[PDB]
C-alpha cells in the first residue's frame, strides 16, 4: 500500500443494488465465478508467498542525506564547498521534481475520479497545481541545459532584484 | 576505467598469438566479454557522476557511448570477417590491430577527464580509421576519402587545440569537472565569437554538419564495413560529445551564436533527406541518412534545453545501432551482387525472405517508429525544438516526411517488386550474417525496455 | 484435451493478470483509479448506510 | 473492480498470445488461422463482460499499471483509458475481425 | 427555415439576431413574471454526474430515467416511460425557446412600427 | 477455384465459340481452317476472332501476337504457351 | 458433394444458401416493418412542431401601444 | 569496365561525338547530349523524358519490373522515372483543363464554404437556458466570489 | 476430367434483345455475327432477372407475413 | 492428384 | 458503419473470388440469383449505409442529419452534407444494378460459388450485426447530449427524402 | 514503332491496333452487351466503308483523324482485364515467380525430400550445358556480319539439337505457382 495523506483519495461511495427488472444481470454470477475460479486461487498462491517471505524477513532503509551548506555560503571558486552544495541542489531539484509529478498524479486522478464533474470537483487540486508550477517555474525554469546551482542563484537574484524594484515603484 | 583499458590492450597478444584459424573466434569472444563487462558502468547517481580517477570519470552521457563502443568492436568483426577471408594472415592481424586499437583510443576518449586528453584521444582516432578506409577499403575512391576524412577533421581541430590550451592558460585547467564549477560567462567580443569557432567546428565536422558533410558520403561509402560501422555508430557521436562537453564554457554567446549553424542543420536535415530521395548508390544513401539524423543532434546541442539534451543522446545512441545495421545490410548485399548500385538487385524479398524481415525493422527504426529510440530520440528533439521556436515544427515534419519516404523507397527498391533476372549468385542468407542483424537489432529493441540508460546526465 | 484453449489462453492469464494487479498495480497509488459510482436520488451508500433523500415532488406535465 | 479491469488487460494479453506463438515455432501449424480466428472470438467474448458492465454502472477506470519512464515532470506510463470509447468500440472491432479473419480463412487459402 | 430569407433577404432590423436576444427587459410586457423553477438539486445532478449541455431546468427526468436505467439491467427496453417524459419535457423547453424567438420578433417589429409612426407623426 | 484448362477443353471451347460466328459455317470448320485462306475471312474478323477469344477465356492477347493467330491451332497453343497447361 | 462448374449456363445452387438468403431477407423486412409499427416516431416525428404565427400576444406578452 | 566506356566531357567535334554515340550504344543522329551549360552532364545524352509507365508492357523486357533492356542507355533520371514514382503517360483530359477545372472547384467550394459561414444557417430559438446563474459553480467558477444574478422566466 | 460443353446449336438469339439489336441493324443494311455468342447471356436461367423494386422487395413476403403473425401474437398476448 | 511442385528459396538456413 | 461497411467490402470480395478476381462491375450481372446469400447481404448493407429505417445504419445516420439540421450551422456545409446523402443512394444503387441486377457480362466458364462455411457465417454474423447492432447500441449507450427530437416536419423527413430521391 | 520483329508498324496494323482499341473502349462505353453489339457493328460498318481505299495518302489522313476521334471518344477509365497491365490483379504473383537456380541453393536434406524431381532435373541440367555450346557456334553461323538485324530467333535445324537461346523460356515460373 502507500501513504493515503500524500496520495489522497475521498471515501468511496458505492450504492446498494437495487434492481427493478426481473432478468438476472449477468454481471454477478461473473463476479461469483471471477471469485471462485481467479481470485481465490490467487489468494492461496499469494499466502504461500507472503509465507515464504515471512520465513526470512530484512529491511531496506531510506537514505538520508544531511544538510551540507549550499551554495550562497561558499567561497567563490571554492570547489570543495560548492561540490557539496551542488550535488545537495541537485537533489533537492530532482525531489522536487517528484513533488511536481506527485501533485500532477493527484490533479489527473482527481479528474478521472469525479468523471463529469471534474471542473467544479477538482478546484483545490487544481489550485494546488498551479501553485506548486509556478514555484517549479520560479525555481527552475530557463536554467538551460548546463544548469547548475550558480544558474539558479543568480535566477534568483534576477528575480528578487525585479521584485524589490516593483516594490519600490509602488510606493 | 583501466579496467576496460588493459583487457583491450590484452586483446593485441590475443590477436597476435591466436592461432592462425583461431583470430577471429578469439577476439569475438574476448571482446564479447569486455561488452559484457562493459554495464558496470551504469553505476551512476543523481547527483554525482561516476568518477573513477584523475584522468579517467564517466557521466550518464559517456556510458552509453562506451557499452556501444565496446558492443560495436565483435559486431565489427564478424562483419569483416568474410571479405578479408583470403587475406594475408599478418594482414589480417594488423586489420583486427587497427579495430581494437581504434576501441582502445574511443573508451579513453569518452571518459577523458581533462579536455586535451580527450583531443589527444579523440584526434588519435583519425589514424586507425584512416589505416583501415585507405588499406581495406574496396575501390579507387579511398585515397581521396582518407585525404578528406583527414583533412576536414585537422582543419577544424587544430583551432580546438588552441582553443583548449588558451582555456588551460586562462582558467588553470581543463579538467571538465572543476570547470563545472569554475566555468565564467562568455560575454560579445570578437575574441569570444572566434573562441566558440574554435571550440566549435571541429565538431561541427565531425558529426558532421551540413556543408562541411563531404568528407562522409566518401569516407563512409569508400570504407571497409568494419569502417563503416565505426564510423557511422562512434566517430560521429565523438562530435556531439565534445559539444556537450564544450557548451558548458561558452555560455551565453551561444545564444547568438548558435543561429547559423541552426539554420545549417534545419536545413541540412531537409536537404540531406532529399538527396537520400535521389541516390543511386545504397551505401551513400545510408551516409546522406546520417547526415540528416546528425543534423537534429547539432541543433538539439545548440539549444541547449534538457529535453534536447535528453533527445540528442537517446538518438546518438539508436543512430549508431539503426545506421551500422543499414550498413550491414547493405554489405550483406554487396557480398552477393559486388555492386553498390541498388537499383541493380531487386526483388530480394522473393529469394531472402528473413534478411528481408531484418531490413524491414532497419528501416522502422530508421523511420523512427515508436516505441524505439529512434522515435524516443526524434521527439524530444521535436519537442525542445518546438519550445525554440513554433515555426521549426514545419521543418521536422517535413524531415520526418521525406525520412519515411526514403526509408520505405530503400526498402521497396532492394527487396519488392520482380527480381532481377540475370543475378543467380544470390546464396541464401549466413549464420554470421543473420547473427549479425540480430545482434544490432535486439540491443536496439531491449533498449525500449528500459530507455532510461540513455537519455544522458540529466535524465 | 477439448478445452485446453479456455484454459492455456485464458485461465491463466486471468490469473497471472489478477496476481499482477492485486499484488503489484494496486498496490501503488493513483495506478488504477476508478471513476466513483454514480449517485441518484434514493439510493441507499453501502459504505455509510447514509441514504439519498429523493427529488422534489414534480410538476408534473402531463 | 477486479473484474473489469483483469478482463480489460486478458483481451489485450490474449491477442498478443499468437504472436508469441507464431514467433516460438519450428514446425507447420495445425491450422494457425483458425487458432488466430479462435483467439479473436475468445477476446470478443472476454471484451463483452467489461463492456456489459459499463452498460449497468457507465464504470470507467485508468489503468495505469507500468511505469515506464519519468522525463523530470512527465511521468510515462503505460496508461489505458477504459471509458465509453473504449468499451463501444473495442467489442466491435473485436467482432468485426472476428468475421474478416473467417472469411479471410476462405478468401486467403491458396496464399 | 423562411426566417432565415427574412433575415438575409430581407432586413435584420426585424429580424432577431440570435447570439444576441433577449435584447428586451424579460419584464417589458410580462406583469409579476414568474421563473423557472429547478427540480434537480445541484447536488443532485452533482451526484449523477450530469453532462454540463444535460444540466438545464428538466435534469429530474433525465436523473429518473438514469435510475431506470441502472436498475433494470439487462433489461434494456423497460424504461422507455421515463425516456419519453424526459423527451417531452425537453420538447417543452424547446417550445419555450420558440417563444422567446417569437417574442422578440414581435418586439422588433413593435420597435419598427413605433418608429415608422414617429417618422409619420413627427 | 480456378480449374485447369486442358489441350482438349481449350480446343473445344476455341471451337465453340467459333462455330458462333455467322461467318463461319461450322461444317467446314478444323483446327487448322485458316482464317483467311480456307474460311475467307477479313483482317477485321481475325481482331473479332481474338477478342471473342480474349472474352472466352478471360486474358487479353497482345496484337503482336494476335496479329499472327491465323489458324485455330495457334490460338489454342498461344493459350496453351499463356495459361502452361499440361503440367 | 461440392459444386461442379457449368458453361454458359445457371451455375448449380445449394438448398441450404437459397434458404439462408431468404430467411434473411424475411428477417430485414419483418424487423424494418416491427419497429415501424412499434415505434413509427424516429422515421416521421416524435412531438408536433408548434406554429409560432399561430400564437397569440398575450401569451408572449406584446403590449399594444 | 575500363576507362573508354565511362562518360566523358562534353563533346564538341563531330567524331567525338561519333565516339560517344557508340559508347552510349545508339545512334548518332539520336544521339543529343544535355546542353553544354556547365551544370554537369558532360556526354550523356539526353533522353526524352518519358515514365518507364509509358514503354510497351507487352514487350519482352530484360527488365520486366523496369520496362528496360540490358545496354540500353538509361535516362538520367531513371532512378525518377521508374514506375513506382513520377508518370508522364497521356491523360484523357488535358493539363491545363484539369489544372483549371480542380483549382476552379476548390476555390469555389472554399469560397462557398466562406459565405455559409458569414450566412449560417439555425433554428428559430432562444438560447439555451440553465439553472444556477447560468450554472456558474458548476463552469468552474470560485464559491468566494458571487456572481450576478441570471435569472431566467416562464413563457 | 472432360468437361462436357453444351450444344452449340441451342443458342439461337431469337426471343432475345439481340432480335431487336439485329432488327434495328437490318433496318440500314447491317447484320451482326456475334450474337449467338451472346446469346447465352439472355437465355435459360438468366433470363427474367428481376427490376430493382424486385431485388429490394426480396423476402418481403414472408416478411410481411412473420410481422402478421407476430402482430397477432401480441394481440392475443396482451388479453 | 497432380500436385505440382513449388519453386521456393532455400528455407533450411 | 464498421459492421455493414466490412460487410459490403466481404460481399464485394466474394464476387471477386465468384468471377475470377474480377473487381470491375461492368464484367458482372445476373448475381440476383447465381449468388443469392451474397446478394441478400449486399443489399442488407447497401440499405444500411442509405439509411434505410430501423437498419443499423438508421440510428446513427438519421440523427446526424436531424442534429445536422437543426443546429447553428454553416450551411453550405450542410447542404453538401445533404447532396452527398443523395449520393451514398445513387452510388450504392450504382453497385446493386451492375453487380446484381441485369444480365450476366463475366466471362463464360461460371465457376461461381459460395458455398464454404467460412464464408457463409462470416458474411452471417456481420448480417445480424448490421440488422440489429444500430438497435442494441442506441439502446445501450447512455445519453450523453441532450437529442433534439423537435423539428418541422419538413426537416425531421430530410434524409429519407433525399435518399429516395 | 516499338515491336520485337519488325523495326515499324505498317498502316494495316496500325488500322487493327485502332479498331481494336475501338471496340474495347466502346464496349467500355456501351456496358450492356446488345448495346454493345448494335454499336459495335455500327463502329465495323465506319471501318468497312473506307475499307478499300487504295490511295495510301488518303488512308493515312483518314487514320490519323480517326486517331483523332477515339482520342475525342475513348472511356477515361476503359475495362481492363486483370492479368493484363493495368489491371486489378496484373504482376501480382511475381512474388511467388521464384527462379529456377534457387533450387540449386537448397540443402541436402530438402534435396533428399523431393528425390525424384531432382534426379530428374539433373537431367534437364544435364541437357542443357550439352545443348549450349552447340546451339552458340549455331547462332554464330546464321547471324550475318555486324550482329542481327532483328530480334528474331533461329529454330534448331538439326535433329537432337534443341532450339538456341531455350533455357529461361522453356523453364520460367508458372503464372499460378
Ligand atoms: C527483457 C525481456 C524481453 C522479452 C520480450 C521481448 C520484447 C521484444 C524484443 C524484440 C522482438 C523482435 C525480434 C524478433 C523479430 C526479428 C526476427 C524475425 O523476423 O523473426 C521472425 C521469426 C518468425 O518468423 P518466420 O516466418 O519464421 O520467418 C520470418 C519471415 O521469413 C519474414 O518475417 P515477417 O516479416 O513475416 O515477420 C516480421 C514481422 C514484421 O512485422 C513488422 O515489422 C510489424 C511491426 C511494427 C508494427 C507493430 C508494432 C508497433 C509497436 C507496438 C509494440 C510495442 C509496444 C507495445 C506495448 C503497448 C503500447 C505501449 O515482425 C514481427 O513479427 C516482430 C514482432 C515483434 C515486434 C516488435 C517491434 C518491431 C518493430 C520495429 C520497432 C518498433 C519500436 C520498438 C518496439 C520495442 C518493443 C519491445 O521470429 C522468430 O523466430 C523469433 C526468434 C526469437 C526472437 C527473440 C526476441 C527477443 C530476444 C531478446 C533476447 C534477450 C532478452 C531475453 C528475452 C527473450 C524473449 C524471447
Ligand atoms: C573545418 C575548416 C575550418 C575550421 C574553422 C575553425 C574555426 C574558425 C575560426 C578559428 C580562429 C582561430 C582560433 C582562435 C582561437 C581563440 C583563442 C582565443 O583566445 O581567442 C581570443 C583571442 C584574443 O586575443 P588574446 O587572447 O591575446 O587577448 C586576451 C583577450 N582580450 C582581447 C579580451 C584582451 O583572439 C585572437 O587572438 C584571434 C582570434 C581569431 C584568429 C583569426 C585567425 C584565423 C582565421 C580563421 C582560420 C580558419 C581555418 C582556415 C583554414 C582551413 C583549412 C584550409
Ligand atoms: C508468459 C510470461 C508471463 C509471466 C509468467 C510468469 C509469472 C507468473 C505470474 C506472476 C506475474 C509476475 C510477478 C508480478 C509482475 C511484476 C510486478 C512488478 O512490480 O514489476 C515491476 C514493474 C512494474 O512497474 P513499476 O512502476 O513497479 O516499476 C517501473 C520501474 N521503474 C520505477 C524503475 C521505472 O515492471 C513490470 O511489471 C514489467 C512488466 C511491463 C509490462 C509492459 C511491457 C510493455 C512492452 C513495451 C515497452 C514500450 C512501451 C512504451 C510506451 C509506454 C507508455 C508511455
Ligand atoms: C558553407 C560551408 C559550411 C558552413 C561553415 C560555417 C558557416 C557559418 C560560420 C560563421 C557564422 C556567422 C558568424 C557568427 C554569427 C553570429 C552573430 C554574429 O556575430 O553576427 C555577425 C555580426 C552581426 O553583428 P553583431 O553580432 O551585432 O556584432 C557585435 C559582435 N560582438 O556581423 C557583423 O558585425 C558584420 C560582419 C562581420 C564579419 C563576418 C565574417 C567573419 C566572422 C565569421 C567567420
Ligand atoms: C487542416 C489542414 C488541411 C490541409 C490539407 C492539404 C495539405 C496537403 C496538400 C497536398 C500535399 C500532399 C500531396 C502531394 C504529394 C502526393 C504524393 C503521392 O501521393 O505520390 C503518389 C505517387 C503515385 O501515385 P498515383 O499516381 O496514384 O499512382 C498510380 C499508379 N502509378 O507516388 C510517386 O510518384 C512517388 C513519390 C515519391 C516521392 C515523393 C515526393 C513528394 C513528397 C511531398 C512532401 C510534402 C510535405 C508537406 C509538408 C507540409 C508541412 C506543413
Ligand atoms: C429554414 O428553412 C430552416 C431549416 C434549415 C435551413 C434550410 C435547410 C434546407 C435543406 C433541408 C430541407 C430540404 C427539403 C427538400
Amino acid at each position: 500500500s502507500w501513504d493515503k495523506d500524500v496520495y489522497p483519495e475521498p471515501p468511496r461511495r458505492t450504492p446498494a443494488p437495487s434492481p427493478q427488472t426481473s432478468l438476472p444481470n449477468p454481471i454477478t454470477y461473473l463476479t461469483k465465478a471471477f471469485d471462485l475460479l481467479v481470485d481465490r486461487p490467487v489468494t492461496l498462491v499469494r499466502e504461500f508467498i507472503e509465507r515464504q517471505h515471512a520465513k526470512n524477513k530484512y529491511y531496506y532503509y531510506h537514505r538520508e542525506f544531511r544538510r551540507v551548506p549550499d551554495i550562497t555560503e561558499c567561497h567563490e571558486k571554492d570547489v570543495l564547498c560548492m561540490f557539496e552544495a551542488e550535488m545537495q541542489w541537485k537533489r533537492d531539484y530532482k525531489v522536487d521534481q517528484e513533488i511536481v509529478n506527485i501533485i500532477q498524479e493527484r490533479l489527473k486522478a482527481c479528474q478521472q475520479r469525479e468523471g463529469e464533474s471534474h471542473r467544479q470537483n477538482c478546484a483545490k487540486e487544481l489550485q494546488q497545481f498551479t501553485q506548486v508550477v509556478k514555484a517549479y517555474q520560479d525555481r527552475y525554469h530557463d536554467l538551460g541545459a548546463h544548469y547548475s546551482a550558480r544558474k539558479c542563484l543568480a535566477k534568483q537574484k534576477q528575480r528578487m532584484l525585479a521584485e524589490r524594484k516593483a516594490t519600490k515603484e509602488a510606493a | 576505467m583501466l579496467k576496460y583499458i588493459i583487457p583491450t590492450m590484452m586483446l593485441m597478444p590475443l590477436t597476435w598469438l591466436s592461432k592462425n584459424s583461431m583470430i577471429w573466434i578469439n577476439t569475438t569472444l574476448h571482446s564479447l566479454l569486455i561488452s559484457l563487462t562493459s554495464l558496470l558502468l551504469l553505476n551512476q547517481f543523481g547527483d554525482n557522476s561516476l568518477n573513477f580517477s584523475l584522468t579517467f570519470f564517466s557521466d550518464s552521457l559517456s556510458t552509453p557511448l562506451l557499452i556501444l563502443t565496446m558492443w560495436l568492436l565483435p559486431l565489427m568483426l564478424m562483419a569483416s570477417q568474410h571479405h578479408l577471408s583470403k587475406e594475408n594472415l599478418a594482414r589480417k592481424k594488423l586489420f583486427i590491430s587497427m579495430l581494437i586499437l581504434l576501441q582502445l583510443f574511443l573508451i579513453m576518449t569518452f571518459t577523458a577527464t581533462e579536455l586535451i586528453f580527450f583531443y589527444i584521444m579523440f584526434e588519435a582516432t583519425l589514424v586507425p580509421t584512416l589505416i583501415i578506409i585507405t588499406r581495406w577499403g574496396n575501390q579507387t575512391e579511398r585515397l581521396n576519402a582518407g585525404l578528406y576524412f583527414l583533412f576536414y577533421t585537422l582543419a577544424g581541430s587544430l583551432p580546438l587545440l588552441v582553443a583548449l590550451i588558451y582555456i588551460q592558460n586562462t582558467m588553470g585547467s581543463l579538467n571538465f569537472l572543476i570547470l563545472q564549477y569554475w566555468v565564467q560567462p562568455m560575454p560579445n567580443s570578437w575574441s569570444n565569437t572566434f573562441m566558440w569557432l574554435a571550440c566549435m567546428m571541429a565538431f561541427m565536422v565531425k558529426m558532421p554538419l551540413y556543408g562541411l558533410h563531404l568528407w562522409l558520403p566518401k569516407a563512409h561509402v569508400e570504407a571497409p564495413i568494419a569502417g563503416s560501422m565505426v564510423l557511422a555508430a562512434i566517430l560521429l557521436k565523438l562530435g556531439g560529445y565534445g559539444m556537450m562537453r564544450i557548451t558548458l564554457l561558452l555560455n551565453p554567446i551561444t545564444d547568438f551564436m548558435a543561429y547559423p549553424f541552426i539554420m545549417l542543420s534545419l536545413w541540412g536535415m531537409i536537404m540531406t533527406s532529399s538527396i537520400c530521395l535521389r541516390q543511386t548508390d545504397l551505401k551513400s544513401l545510408i551516409a546522406y541518412s546520417s547526415v540528416s539524423h546528425m543534423a537534429l543532434v547539432i541543433v538539439a546541442i545548440l539549444i541547449q534545453t534538457p529535453w534536447s539534451y535528453m533527445g540528442a543522446t537517446a538518438l546518438m545512441i539508436a543512430h549508431g545501432l539503426t545506421s551500422s545495421m543499414l550498413f550491414c545490410l547493405a554489405n550483406s548485399n554487396y557480398e552477393r551482387v559486388h555492386s553498390r548500385t541498388m537499383i541493380l538487385a531487386r526483388g530480394l524479398q522473393t529469394l531472402l525472405p528473413l534478411m528481408a524481415a531484418w531490413w524491414l525493422l532497419a528501416s522502422l527504426t530508421n523511420l523512427a517508429l515508436p516505441p524505439s529510440i529512434n522515435l524516443i530520440g526524434e521527439l524530444f528533439v521535436v519537442m525542445s525544438t518546438f519550445s525554440w521556436s513554433n515555426i521549426t515544427i514545419i521543418l521536422m515534419g517535413l524531415n520526418m516526411v521525406i525520412t519515411a519516404l526514403y526509408s520505405l523507397y530503400m526498402l521497396i527498391t532492394t527487396q519488392r517488386g520482380k527480381h532481377t533476372h540475370h543475378i543467380n549468385n544470390i546464396l541464401p542468407s549466413f549464420t554470421r550474417e543473420n547473427a549479425l542483424m540480430s545482434l544490432h537489432m535486439l540491443p536496439l529493441l531491449l533498449l525500449s525496455l528500459n530507455p532510461k540508460i540513455i537519455l544522458g546526465p540529466l535524465y | 484435451r477439448h478445452s485446453i484453449f479456455a484454459f492455456t489462453h485464458v485461465l491463466i492469464p486471468v490469473w497471472i493478470i489478477h496476481y499482477y494487479l492485486k499484488y503489484h498495480v494496486t498496490t501503488k497509488p493513483y495506478t488504477i483509479v476508478e471513476k466513483k459510482p454514480r449517485i441518484f436520488p434514493g439510493d441507499t451508500i453501502l459504505e455509510t448506510g447514509e441514504v439519498i433523500p429523493p427529488m422534489k415532488e414534480f410538476p408534473d406535465q402531463h | 473492480m477486479n473484474l473489469f479491469s483483469s478482463l480489460t488487460l486478458v483481451t489485450l494479453i490474449l491477442l498478443t498470445m499468437p504472436i508469441a506463438a507464431i514467433n516460438f515455432n519450428t514446425h507447420k501449424f495445425t491450422n494457425y488461422p483458425l487458432y488466430v480466428k479462435t483467439t479473436i472470438s475468445c477476446a470478443f467474448i472476454t471484451s463483452m463482460i467489461p463492456t456489459m458492465m459499463f452498460i449497468h454502472t457507465g464504470q470507467e477506470m485508468i489503468i495505469s499499471n507500468w511505469h515506464w519512464l519519468t522525463i523530470q515532470t512527465l511521468k510515462l506510463s503505460l496508461s489505458f483509458k477504459m471509458d465509453f470509447f473504449s468499451m463501444m468500440f473495442v467489442p466491435v472491432a473485436l467482432f468485426v475481425t472476428w468475421s474478416i479473419m473467417e472469411f479471410s480463412m476462405w478468401y486467403m487459402h491458396s496464399d | 427555415g423562411a426566417h432565415l430569407a427574412r433575415r438575409y433577404l430581407g432586413d435584420a432590423s426585424v429580424e432577431p439576431e440570435p447570439l444576441r436576444m433577449p435584447t428586451f427587459p424579460p419584464d417589458y410586457g410580462f406583469p409579476e413574471r414568474k421563473e423557472r423553477e429547478m427540480v434537480a438539486t445541484q447536488q443532485e445532478m452533482n451526484d449523477a454526474q450530469l453532462v454540463l449541455q444535460q444540466r438545464d431546468y428538466c435534469a429530474h427526468y433525465l436523473i429518473r430515467f438514469l435510475k431506470c436505467k441502472r436498475d433494470s439491467f439487462p433489461n434494456f427496453l423497460a424504461c422507455k416511460h421515463e425516456q419519453h417524459d424526459w423527451d417531452y419535457c425537453e420538447h417543452l423547453d424547446y417550445v419555450k425557446r420558440m417563444k422567446e424567438f417569437e417574442r422578440e420578433r414581435r418586439l422588433l417589429q413593435r420597435k419598427k412600427r413605433r418608429e415608422q409612426r414617429e417618422a409619420d407623426m413627427a | 477455384d480456378a480449374p485447369p484448362l486442358t489441350l482438349e477443353g481449350i480446343k473445344d471451347r476455341v471451337l465453340y465459340v467459333l462455330k458462333l460466328y455467322d461467318k463461319i459455317d461450322p461444317e467446314k470448320l478444323s483446327v487448322n481452317s485458316h482464317f483467311m485462306k480456307d474460311l475467307g475471312l477479313d483482317s477485321l474478323d481475325q481482331v473479332e476472332i481474338i477478342m471473342a477469344m480474349e472474352d472466352e477465356f478471360g486474358f487479353e492477347i497482345p496484337d503482336i501476337d494476335a496479329e499472327k493467330l491465323m489458324c485455330p491451332q495457334e490460338i489454342v497453343d498461344y493459350i496453351a504457351d499463356k495459361k502452361d497447361v499440361y503440367e | 458433394a461440392h459444386i461442379e462448374p457449368r458453361y454458359r449456363q445457371f451455375p448449380q445452387l445449394t438448398r441450404s444458401q437459397v434458404i439462408q438468403a431468404e430467411f434473411f431477407s424475411a428477417t430485414m423486412w419483418f424487423w424494418i416493418l416491427w419497429r415501424f409499427w412499434h415505434d413509427s416516431d424516429a422515421v416521421l416525428g416524435h412531438f408536433p412542431y408548434p406554429d409560432p404565427s399561430q400564437w397569440t400576444d398575450e401569451e408572449l406578452g406584446i403590449p399594444p401601444d | 569496365i575500363t576507362k573508354d566506356m565511362l562518360p566523358g566531357p562534353y563533346p564538341k567535334t563531330p567524331e567525338e561525338r561519333a565516339a560517344a554515340a557508340k559508347k552510349y550504344n545508339m545512334r548518332v543522329e539520336d544521339y543529343e547530349p544535355y546542353p553544354d551549360d556547365g551544370m554537369g552532364y558532360g556526354d550523356y545524352p539526353k533522353l526524352p523524358d518519358r515514365s518507364q509507365q509509358e514503354r510497351d508492357p507487352w514487350y519482352d523486357w530484360d527488365h520486366p519490373d523496369l520496362r528496360l533492356n540490358w545496354g540500353e542507355p538509361m535516362h538520367w533520371d531513371l532512378d525518377m522515372y521508374i514506375r513506382n514514382r513520377v508518370d508522364t503517360s497521356p491523360t484523357p483530359v488535358n493539363w491545363n483543363l484539369m489544372c483549371k477545372h480542380l483549382f476552379g472547384f476548390v476555390a469555389f467550394m472554399l469560397f462557398m464554404f466562406w459565405v455559409g459561414e458569414t450566412y449560417p444557417t439555425y433554428q428559430p430559438v432562444g438560447p439555451k437556458q440553465y439553472p444556477y446563474n447560468n450554472l456558474y459553480l458548476e463552469r468552474g467558477g470560485d464559491p468566494n466570489k458571487e456572481p450576478e444574478p441570471v435569472v431566467h422566466y416562464e413563457i | 476430367s472432360k468437361m462436357e460443353l453444351p450444344d452449340y446449336k441451342q443458342w439461337k438469339i431469337e426471343g432475345t434483345p439481340l432480335e431487336t439489336v439485329q432488327e434495328k441493324l437490318a433496318a440500314r443494311g447491317l447484320r451482326d455475327p456475334w450474337g449467338r455468342n451472346e446469346a447465352w447471356r439472355y437465355m435459360g436461367g438468366f433470363a427474367n432477372n428481376v427490376s430493382f423494386v424486385g431485388a429490394l422487395l426480396k423476402g418481403f413476403k414472408w416478411g410481411f407475413a412473420a410481422f402478421v403473425v407476430a402482430v397477432g401474437a401480441e394481440y392475443y398476448l396482451e388479453s | 492428384g497432380k500436385r505440382l511442385f513449388i519453386i521456393k528459396p532455400s528455407g533450411f538456413y | 458503419h464498421a459492421f455493414f461497411k466490412a460487410m459490403l467490402f466481404m460481399c464485394s470480395g466474394s464476387i471477386i473470388h465468384s468471377l475470377n478476381d474480377e473487381q470491375d462491375i461492368r464484367k458482372m450481372g445476373g448475381l440476383f440469383k447465381a449468388m443469392p446469400f451474397t446478394t441478400t447481404a449486399l443489399i442488407i448493407g447497401s440499405l444500411a449505409l442509405t439509411g434505410m429505417p430501423f437498419l443499423t445504419g438508421f440510428y446513427s445516420k438519421d440523427l446526424i442529419i436531424e442534429s445536422a439540421n437543426t443546429s447553428y450551422t454553416n450551411a453550405w456545409a450542410l447542404l453538401m452534407t445533404l447532396v452527398a446523402t443523395s449520393f451514398t443512394a445513387i452510388y450504392s444503387t450504382r453497385i446493386i444494378f451492375f453487380a446484381l441486377l441485369g444480365q450476366p457480362r463475366f466471362p463464360t466458364l461460371i465457376n461461381i460459388n459460395e458455398n464454404n462455411p467460412f464464408l457463409i457465417n462470416s458474411i452471417k454474423r456481420l448480417l445480424i450485426g448490421s440488422l440489429f447492432a444500430g438497435f442494441i447500441i442506441s439502446n445501450n449507450i447512455p445519453p450523453m447530449t441532450i437529442p433534439q427530437m423537435t423539428m418541422p416536419h419538413y426537416l425531421k423527413m430530410t434524409a429519407l427524402t433525399v435518399t429516395i430521391l | 514503332a516499338f515491336l520485337p520483329s519488325a523495326a515499324y508498324l505498317t498502316h494495316q496494323q496500325k488500322v487493327l491496333q485502332l479498331y481494336k482499341r475501338a471496340l474495347r473502349h466502346l464496349e467500355s462505353r456501351c456496358v450492356h452487351r446488345d448495346k454493345y453489339r448494335y454499336f459495335a457493328c455500327l463502329l465495323r460498318a465506319r471501318f468497312d466503308e473506307h475499307k478499300n481505299e487504295k490511295d495510301m495518302v488518303k488512308a493515312t489522313q483518314l487514320l490519323r483523324e480517326a486517331e483523332k476521334e477515339f482520342w475525342h471518344g475513348q472511356h477515361p477509365q476503359p475495362y481492363i482485364f486483370p492479368e493484363s497491365p493495368g489491371g486489378t490483379s496484373y504482376e501480382r504473383y511475381e512474388c511467388y515467380k521464384v527462379p529456377e537456380w534457387c533450387l540449386d541453393d537448397w540443402h541436402p536434406s530438402e534435396k533428399a525430400m523431393y528425390p525424384d524431381y531432382f534426379a530428374k532435373r539433373e537431367q534437364w541440367k544435364k541437357l542443357r550445358r550439352e545443348s549450349w555450346e552447340r546451339e552458340v557456334k549455331q547462332l554464330q553461323e546464321e547471324t550475318p556480319v555486324g550482329g542481327p538485324r532483328t530480334e528474331a530467333l533461329p529454330p534448331a535445324r538439326k535433329q537432337g539439337d534443341l532450339p538456341p537461346l531455350w533455357w529461361h523460356i522453356v523453364t520460367r515460373p508458372r503464372e499460378r505457382p
